[PDB]
């Protein structure tokens, strides 16, 4: 909707979080679980396809 | 709420308008502009304690720090009503030390 304004990414995923109804707080205790999941999930559909 | 269903960025209004064999619509649109770089930190520790913004963003313009919300920029006093706090702060990233206003303990006095 307009210029590109930088952020970092944990900020964009707890307000992503937010969007959903679950309250940033819980993102923000569980980066490594959430990281972790993310990247064995993209790993398998690699694998898969 | 849908983004570009009907205009390019947020939409606010529409006004429509005949033609020979057509409609044509007239769309109103809000666009920011004129922006700035500021430091932010996700969490404030006070006390042992971690507060969270409720509907904003802190940011810094160097050596104190605010809470904005996220479209537009008016800097406002910390304080323990627009924030929430929820356990000690010993596993986040990005906590940075400062004090939290309140307004009942010098209201006591
Ligand atoms: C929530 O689920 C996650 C993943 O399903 C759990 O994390 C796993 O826990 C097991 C139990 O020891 C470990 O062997 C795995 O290595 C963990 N996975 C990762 C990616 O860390 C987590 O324990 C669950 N938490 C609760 C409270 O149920
Ligand atoms: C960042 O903002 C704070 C808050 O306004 C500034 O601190 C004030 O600066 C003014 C001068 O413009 C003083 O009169 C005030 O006494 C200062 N304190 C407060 C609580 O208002 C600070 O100067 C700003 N930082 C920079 C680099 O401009
Ligand atoms: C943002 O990235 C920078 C770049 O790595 C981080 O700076 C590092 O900070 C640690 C401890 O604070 C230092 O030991 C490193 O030497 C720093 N790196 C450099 C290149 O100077 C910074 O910590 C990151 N911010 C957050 C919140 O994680
Ligand atoms: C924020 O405050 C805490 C608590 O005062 C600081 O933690 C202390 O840091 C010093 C120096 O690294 C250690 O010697 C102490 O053992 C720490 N704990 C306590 C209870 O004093 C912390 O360094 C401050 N700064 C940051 C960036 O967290």
């Amino acid at each position: 909707a307009g210029a590109a304004l930088q952020i970092p990414f944990a900020m964009q995923m707890a307000y992503r979080f937010n969007g959903i109804g679950v309250t940033q707080n819980v993102l923000y205790e569980n980066q490594k679980l959430i990281a972790n999941q993310f990247n064995s999930a993209i790993g398998k559909i690699q694998d898969s396809l | 709420k849908r983004v570009d269903f009907c205009g390019k960025g947020y939409h606010l209004m529409s006004f429509p308008q005949s033609a020979p064999h057509g409609v044509v619509f007239l769309h109103v649109t809000y666009v920011p502009a004129q922006e700035k770089n500021f430091t932010t930190a996700p969490a404030i520790c006070h006390d042992g304690k971690a507060h969270f913004p409720r509907e904003g963003v802190f940011v810094s313009n160097g050596t104190h720090w605010f809470v904005t919300q996220r479209n537009f920029y008016e800097p406002q006093i910390i304080t323990t009503d627009n924030t929430f706090v929820s356990g000690n702060c010993d596993v986040v990233i990005g906590i940075v030390n400062n004090t939290v206003y309140d307004p009942l303990q010098p209201e006591l006095d």
